RNA sequence: GCUAAACCUAGCCCCAAACCCACUCCACCUUACUACCAAACCUUAGCCAAACCAUUUACAUAAAGUAUAGGCGAUA
RNA sequence: GCUACCUAAGAACAGAUUUAUAGGUAGAGGCGACAAACCUA
RNA sequence: CCUCCGCAUAAGCCUGCGUCAGAUCACUGACAAUUAACAGCCCAAUAUCUACAAUCAACCAACAAGUCAUUAUUACCCUCACUGUCAACCCAACAGGCAUGCUCAUAAGGAAAGGUUAAAAAAAGUAAAAGGAAACAUCACCUCUAGCAUCACCAGUAUUAGAGGCCAGCUG
């Protein structure tokens, strides 16, 4: 089960705030965080 | 991993640590055409080479003084060979590396999986003189070995991380500035030159005005217990084997325009707790005030050029082994 | 966009088609604005055109919403404005040239204050109307100022 | 000296000293400009004193001489901050008419909110700032779904809310 | 995708220049050609097909001299450093073409033939008919496209007014202009076709994975 | 001052100069051995090693001769009854070494 | 054939919006928001210049307001030049004869065995053994370490010969020293900037080699031009330049005299180091080019033939390889290509060990192979010269 | 794989540990061979005054007694500030009186500040 | 007799009425929460019903489930 | 962030190798020394 | 008595066997710590230069063809800030995995046994009489397609590119 093998550089550059803006498909991402009311809207 | 102690240092008062760290004890004192050529020398330097790029207050140390420093060892070694046979065959390294490294006290581990064990505290001084002289022949030493002298060596309060002394973990070299198949394995002498951040410019404005002559003393005890001691240990003695006879080297230390002059006489490589008890011996660190050589450079010559400070280079220069 | 029967009976594939119009770069000259366009055109605004009897008469004839061109519209803009100025610019030293051209599409006058309007999106008229209204506020020293010397002007009067 | 971060050495263990009040904000607007700068230095050496004093209270496992008096030197210090913010705000209001200090402007950014942007100093014009560029203030029309979605949420939360309160009374009627 | 392609740099420079496999991908990072990837790196030496380019304030036929003949990883014939003037350029080498070697690169149309050397660059007005070339233009001005490849020759059929007609190394016959540029001679490094690979690790180490009559044409 | 906006220094402009300090200090005591000329001092995050060194310059007329920092991570594992991390705030150290012996 | 894909080209903005064709109307752009948006036009801004003066954001001017862009290009030789055609190539730009091997008159300094430091073979041992393995602390020592070391190690061991010769007691060697001379060759200007290490200064000039019976035999010598070769292939072609005659020095300098240019080659990759032919033209062109500077501080810009010609004599290497160099200027009417030529003595290859061997073979031991002492008598008759 | 930690600049690689820092402010800047020039101009001088025979204590006594909050409006602000001048230059150009209606060639600008507090 | 049991009141739901929110200071599209340098729109599809499926298949009152449409069938 | 292939710039002990780091390819798809395998159990 | 482990950096984690106190095979609260020289964080334009692998680089020896460079003019004078620095640690499992530098049995790190008895069965180890087994890829080859340039193939050009096919001995 060792299928997270972690580094910072890729939880950013995957989902960070930038990469979920960069498109507007993950605009609508944050957008329905915001609305289901979430504290971290991204990483 | 072992602290890492640097010779030219900033660290505040890293002159009495460093009497800890040696184990020495810092004496004050000590035990014609030159005047043309130096002259030539510094305004070759300041005045009459015409720099490409312009050089700026940063850069100056790094191109103004270093082949100062340079050009005044060549020719001092060049005109000082007839009266001192011994500079003839000398090695004359630039800018060559020096390090040493030692065992002195020791530690329990304050906290992880290895607290409450004993871990002897390991230093390494790394160095680069700007010039250093070795000759294959080794000076007769200037006070006898184990000489009494009643003023005591400092003991800090406090674990030596609380100067800033960082601890690193590196291969440990004990170097004398070439390899031990080298015949020129005894040094002579050593010049050094103290970087642009520890100027008395700064350390005026900043108010450790106080430590500017402790840079200097720093930069002796700390280099030429790394020069001495790698010596030392070129000849096969180390930590349990000590010195039976005692080694010197000797350096002048300047910041380009002051001057300071500083003798070295290693007599114990016994730092370790197993070693320093029935341990009376002491390494002993003989030293001057800096002095101005020149006082100002203006358009063409020199002004206010001492020659005193010529004198104890030449003095550093012409003694011998026998 | 719609969709088809496939060989048009209702009892075959239902599928998709797109109908697009056959596009010409042509070029124009509006006598009013003076200038040669190169505009991509269809074949039934050539024929409007003809039956406007010119281009300068096809967008000053022609609703906004049926023209359906921003840039169209703009055209109409430009030509209005030049109507609504009766401009210098448009041939200058030759007046009467300026007078035959201005007296010829006499039909649409309209005033400036609304021959600016025309035309605009409603977020550009957001952004006209905001750079209309948008001042440096005045510095309360001036009214306070105001208010004094009136108050004193109404103490001289006492 | 550092003498300067500790008080008085008679006071050290007396476990209450006698503080006199806050300074309030009238009482600060008779003083002039170079008064509250030096008003100012006065309170932030006191307010150093008592912050060391603090954590050494922390430290020693102790409690505090007197808390109170920390409360009264911020309580000076807010007034006293408050009342040369005042002067600067009225002296902008007659010399330029502003209300903010800082400049800003409405905005409405990617996720279609209105908010006051407030405006960074640079160097370069916005039309060549390669980092500006980049931010979106403006809102696509993928947003106005959403828009209308945080609408209705916050209806219902008001909505919520009032009809809370309108039971309550209705308890209290109930109740009295 | 950031596909930025190597294929970037603006002047001719004589240096190697860093260059980037494709892995057999698109700009979309999908593969668009199967069995191409993870060879020995290789730099890229610009090639100058241009082969009459008169220099800066120069014109007319020029010489050249060939200082070296080197390997070229990215093609299969060998090339040669050549200096004129001031200036070197990577030329594409003949068969025989030593390091010291005179190239006359020329533009006069002569009314005789030129019975040229091997390995110098002639208007096709200017050849004997029925001599192999190669390094043959389409257009006055276009850079030499075809008959490129290792040891390939193509022999001059025949030529009408302005037009000269040529045989490729597929036998196909092409329709150039009179005053397009062609070198004499077969492009150097023959029996590159006769050669065993032996183990696939050459066919590896050259990027390559595993995987899963015409009518005789004109340019006039 | 800290939570502020600093004015942007254009090459030529004029000096930048705080009136009224924002930030304040504390000297606490070292937990650890520490040499007798260095007094431990609780920075608070903005503030620089420079804007240390002139502040207790300029208000204390303490002689500073060197200033070394080091940012100190508060714990953020302990919990509410709500299982929810409180973190103990982050703050910076200022370790000051006085002059004139 | 054109360099450079579309791809990787600036992107064309796309074309404006057709609002400014429109000649009567001001067209409505998001210049008045401070931000683009995408339903609103895009304005056009005009040119923005920083009005005040920041270094570290600095645009030049074009190359036409520098206030010296002469139309006319000089061709400039600095140290990096790595010419093409070798020796030939720097015997035409320097218009000079060469002669192969060293003349008599410096060879012969060292005909007695009285010009000797003891133990000779034991001594240049211990400076390639010395530099090329005991030096630093790594196992080996790459080129850039220790090829100074050598050139530096043998000019101490040359050095320490003041109590056989006094006179060797007037010379220093500075470095970072950067001379630079123009002259006129044929057709177009040529300069040399000279920056290589260790200009060995003398207060007394070189005593002459040739007589004028061999510099008027360089008369009927001719230059073996050469072709297709322009011959300033690989020189730099520079138009934003200075005619300026630069001896490395502010006047009134005591030790003026340049003796040895110590010139060296310590790349350490093998594309990166000048190949021993150009070694030997670099050599040429720096003794030419200090000597000529020389010539113009002593002499004015006059292209004339010298009376009292200087000598400036040059050591240049890869580490292993010496290359010897006497430079005779003679002349400074360099334009044409008749009249008296300058000459030059040149030792190519005299390598002073054939390999070295940092670590014993499983054979032969560690140190040099291949060691021969002929060649440190050759650098050591070049140290002697004018003593 | 935390989202709720704040993200500081102790947490990522080498990379992302020495580019994010606190809240401190930029001092100089770097130049070439990583050097730091540090400008005087951009470090804050502490103005401090002189606290000698300055008779204000941080407390004030108890004995004091209680006034009234009247904000400084800009109405008053005017009215003790400029309105004598006006009363008497009016019995008897309005930068004459304190007023400036530019001020960008003052150094303490108003708006925007370039004042810090 | 341990474990436990019990407990009312947080709040919520459905209406009505009424058109909501949003700059203390600072930071926040770069690796969000980091003082500062050269481009938007383009048919919803299918599930399911037709006992399969293939055209098709819902998204005030009253006229009126009327006219109509529809594998004239499911249905609309 | 596993895995498959690729790319960039590396490293290690001898390659059709092993590997760290960062990037690319996405479900009508990808990727495959094709097992209709694998593509976060 | 083990030690195939260690110690550091990397990545990761984010105060996780520091002191005081307390509750609980026998974590909570308070307080304190990690100090920069190492490492991140760099670079004024505009032109123009950069043919000669690495392998002890010397011969030799090659092919798969390679990891390293400036100059010209202009501008340029202040200077040592910011951040990382702890631990018994990470990803998993409820076995395993992990890059690099050194040490190659350790100077460093640790403990296989809670106590007893000595049944069966099971696992592992040792001993045993006499006997001694009772398809795909791919060099190479063939076929077909393709006469050509600025986002793959390819900065390649038919010697090219692409698609196919192929006995004796010992031993529980
Ligand atoms: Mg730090
Ligand atoms: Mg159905
Ligand atoms: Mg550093
Ligand atoms: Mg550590
Ligand atoms: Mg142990
Ligand atoms: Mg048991
Ligand atoms: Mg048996």
């Amino acid at each position: 089960g060792n299928e997270y093998q972690p580094s910072n550089i890729k939880r950013k550059n995957k989902h960070g705030w930038v990469r979920r803006l960069s498109t507007p498909a993950g605009v609508q991402v944050i957008l329905r965080r915001m609305l289901k009311g979430r504290k971290s809207l991204s990483h | 991993m072992k602290y890492m102690v640097y010779p030219q240092t900033f660290a505040l008062n890293a002159d009495r640590w460093y009497q800890y760290f040696t184990k020495t004890v810092f004496l004050s004192g000590l035990p014609a055409a030159l005047r043309a050529v130096a002259c030539d020398c510094l305004l070759q330097e300041h005045f009459y080479l015409r720099r490409r790029r312009r050089v700026h207050r940063y850069e100056e140390s790094e191109v103004i003084s270093l082949p100062f420093l340079d050009q005044l060892v060549s020719t001092l070694v060049g005109l000082l060979s007839p009266h001192n046979p011994a500079l003839a065959a000398a090695a004359l390294d630039y800018r060559c590396p020096v390090h040493f490294y030692w065992v002195r006290g020791e530690e329990i581990i304050p906290r992880g999986h290895r607290r409450g064990r004993i871990d002897d505290l390991r230093y390494q001084i790394d160095d680069k003189p700007n010039n250093q002289i070795r000759i294959s022949k080794q000076l007769a030493e200037f006070v006898p070995l184990d000489y009494s002298v009643p003023i005591e060596i400092p003991t800090i309060k406090c674990k030596p991380d609380k100067l800033p002394l960082f601890k690193r973990q590196y291969e440990n070299h004990i170097f004398v500035g070439s390899k031990t198949a080298d015949p020129c394995c005894y040094g002579h002498t050593q010049f050094h030159l103290l970087p642009d951040k520890l100027r008395r410019e700064r350390l005026l404005r900043q108010n450790c005005a106080d430590q500017i002559e402790v840079v200097f003393r720093a930069n002796a005890i700390a280099s030429l217990f790394a020069w001495t001691g790698a010596q030392a240990m070129y000849q096969g003695f180390w930590s349990e084997a000590d010195v039976t006879r005692p080694f010197v080297s000797q350096a002048v230390i300047t910041d380009g325009k002051y001057f300071s002059f500083f003798c070295y006489q290693l007599n114990t490589l016994a730092l370790t707790t197993q070693a320093d008890q029935n341990n009376p011996r002491k390494n002993i660190c003989w030293g001057t005030q800096s002095k101005p050589l020149y006082e100002t450079i203006e358009d063409n010559d020199v002004k206010g050029f001492n020659d005193d400070v010529l004198l104890q280079i030449v003095h550093f220069l012409l003694n011998r082994p026998k | 966009l719609g969709q088809i029967y496939a060989n048009n009976d209702k009892l075959s594939k239902r599928l998709k088609k797109v109908w697009k119009p056959q596009l010409f770069e042509r070029e124009f000259y509006s006598e009013i604005l003076d200038k040669k366009f190169t505009v991509t055109v269809t074949m039934r605004t050539l024929d409007l055109i003809d039956e406007a009897y010119g281009l300068d008469f096809y967008i000053l004839k022609t609703p906004k919403e049926d023209l359906c061109s921003k840039f169209g519209m703009d055209l109409k803009r430009g030509m209005l404005l030049r109507l609504a100025r009766q401009d210098p610019q448009l041939h200058p030293e030759d007046p009467e040239r300026r007078a035959a051209i201005y007296d010829k599409y006499k039909e649409f006058a309209i005033p400036e204050e609304e021959a600016e309007w025309v035309g605009l999106t409603l977020e550009e008229a957001i952004e006209k109307q905001r750079l209309l209204e948008e001042k440096d506020p005045v510095p309360l020293f001036k009214i306070y100022v105001a208010e004094l010397i009136q108050q004193l002007q109404q103490q001289a009067l006492s | 000296g550092l003498e300067e971060f500790f008080d008085d050495p008679k006071n050290w263990g007396q476990e209450k000293v006698k503080s006199g009040a806050a300074w309030t904000c009238q009482q600060l607007r008779n003083k002039s400009n170079e008064d509250l700068h030096k008003l100012w230095y006065v309170l932030l050496k006191e307010r150093n004193m008592l912050l060391t004093l603090e954590q050494e209270a922390k430290r020693q496992r102790l409690p505090m001489p007197s808390p109170e008096r920390l409360d009264k030197v911020v309580d000076s210090m807010d007034a006293l901050d408050k009342v040369v913010q005042e002067r600067e705000d009225a002296l902008r209001l007659l010399q330029t008419g502003q209300e903010r200090a800082r400049p800003g402007a409405w905005r409405r950014d990617i996720f279609g909110r209105i908010i006051w942007h407030k405006f960074k100093q640079w160097v370069i014009p916005w039309h060549l700032n390669k980092r500006y560029n980049r931010k979106r203030f403006f809102a696509l029309p993928y947003v106005d779904h959403f828009l209308r979605l945080e609408r209705e949420k916050r209806a219902r939360i008001k909505a919520r809310k009032e009809n809370l309160e309108r039971k309550k009374a209705k308890i209290l009627l109930k109740k009295f | 995708a950031n596909f930025v392609s190597w294929k970037s740099r603006t002047k001719y420079t004589i240096t190697p220049v860093k260059m980037r496999k494709s892995g057999g991908r698109d700009h979309t990072g999908r593969i668009r050609v199967h069995g191409i990837g993870g060879g020995h790196k290789q730099r890229y030496r610009m090639i100058d097909f241009l082969r009459f380019r008169p220099e800066e304030t120069k014109s007319g036929p020029f010489e050249e001299k060939v200082i070296q003949v080197r390997y070229d990883p990215c093609r299969s014939a060998d090339i040669a450093l050549v200096a004129g003037g001031s200036r070197k350029r990577w030329i594409i080498a003949t068969e025989n073409m030593q390091a010291g070697d005179t190239i006359l690169n020329s533009n006069h149309i002569g009314r005789m033939a030129v019975a040229a050397r091997e390995g110098d660059a002639h208007p096709l007005g200017a050849l004997p008919v029925g001599t192999l070339i190669n390094n043959v233009e389409s257009e006055p001005g276009r850079g030499a496209q075809y008959i490129r490849a290792a040891g390939t020759c193509g022999v001059l059929l025949r030529k009408v007014n302005g037009t000269a007609i040529i045989q490729l190394p597929s036998k196909r016959q092409m329709q150039v202009l009179e005053t397009c540029v062609a070198t004499v001679g077969r492009v150097s490094n023959v029996d590159h076709n006769k050669r065993v690979i032996g183990k696939a690790g050459r066919n590896r180490w050259l990027g390559k994975r595993p995987n899963s009559l015409p009518p005789m044409k004109s340019y006039v | 001052a800290r939570n502020v906006v600093y004015p942007l220094y254009r090459l030529g402009g004029p000096q930048l100069r705080v009136f009224r300090t924002n930030f304040f200090i504390q000297l606490v005591r070292p937990g650890v051995a520490q040499p007798e000329d260095t007094v431990q001092f609780r920075i608070p995050m903005e503030m620089t090693r420079v804007d240390l060194r002139n502040y207790l310059e300029g208000i204390y007329n303490v002689p500073v001769a060197a200033v070394r920092t080091r940012v100190q991570h508060g714990s953020n594992k302990r919990r509410d009854h709500r299982n929810v991390r409180i973190k103990k705030p982050d703050y910076k150290v200022a370790y000051v070494q006085l002059a004139h012996g | 054939y054109e360099w450079g894909v579309r791809s990787t080209r600036k992107s064309e903005p796309p074309p404006l919006d057709r609002v400014y064709e429109i000649p009567g109307l001001e067209p409505i752009t998001f210049a008045g928001k401070m931000h683009f948006v995408p339903w609103l036009a895009r304005p056009i801004f005009p040119p923005w210049d920083r009005g005040y003066k920041d270094p570290r954001f600095y645009r030049s001017p074009p190359l036409h307001e520098h206030p010296l862009y002469k139309d006319q290009a000089c061709y400039i030789f600095h140290h990096r030049c790595r010419l093409l055609e070798g020796v030939k190539q720097a015997l035409w730009l320097t218009k000079t004869k060469l002669i192969e091997g060293l003349p008599e008159k410096v060879l012969s300094l060292v005909d007695d065995p009285r010009n000797h430091i003891e133990n000779q073979d034991e001594c240049v041992l211990n400076v390639i053994s010395h530099a090329r393995l005991w030096q630093t602390t790594e196992e080996i020592p790459k080129r850039e370490t220790y090829c100074p070391v050598i050139v530096d190690n043998l000019i101490q061991l040359c050095k320490s010969q003041i109590l056989k010769h006094p006179s060797l007691a007037r010379r220093i060697c500075v470095q970072n020293s950067t001379f630079s001379a123009t002259w006129n060759r044929e057709s177009l200007l040529l300069q040399v900037r000279g920056s290589g290490g260790a200009r060995l200064s003398t207060k007394d000039p070189l005593p002459t080699i040739a007589s004028r019976e061999e510099i008027e035999a360089t008369k009927n010598h001719v230059l073996e031009t050469f072709y297709p070769i322009s011959p300033i292939i690989d020189l730099h072609e520079c138009n934003i330049y200075d005619v300026k005659n630069d001896t490395g020095f502010q006047e009134g300098y005591p030790y003026p005299y340049p003796h040895t240019l110590y010139l060296l080659d310590k790349a350490n990759l093998r594309p990166h180091r000048l190949q021993p032919d150009q070694l030997r033209a670099k050599m040429i062109l720096f003794a030419f080019g200090s000597a000529l500077a020389q010539a113009r501080l002593l002499y004015g810009n006059d292209a004339k033939v010298l009376e009292q010609p200087v000598v400036v004599q040059s050591v240049g290497t890869d580490g292993r390889v010496f290359h010897f160099l006497v430079f005779q200027l003679n002349t400074t009417d360099l334009d044409c290509n008749e009249g008296v030529k300058n000459l030059a003595w040149v030792d190519s290859d005299q390598l002073l060990y054939q390999h070295f061997w940092c670590l014993p073979v499983i054979v032969e031991p560690v140190g040099p192979v291949g060691f021969k002492p002929e060649t440190f008598r050759k650098f050591l008759a070049l140290y002697l010269h004018g003593a | 794989a935390d989202r709720m930690s704040k993200w500081t600049s102790k947490r990522g690689p080498r990379s992302f540990r020495g580019r994010k820092g606190r809240g401190a402010k930029g001092i100089g800047f770097l130049t070439s061979g990583w050097r730091f020039v540090q400008i005087k101009e951009m470090v804050p001088e502490f103005v401090v005054p002189d606290l000698t025979g300055f008779k204000l204590k941080p407390y004030v006594s108890y004995l004091a007694p209680e006034s009234e909050e009247t904000p400084l409006t800009a109405a008053q602000l005017f009215s003790e500030a400029v309105a004598p001048a006006i009363e008497k230059d009016f019995k008897d150009n309005l930068e004459k009186y304190g007023f400036e209606p530019t001020q960008e060639g003052k150094l303490f600008q108003l708006y925007p500040r370039n004042f810090l507090r």
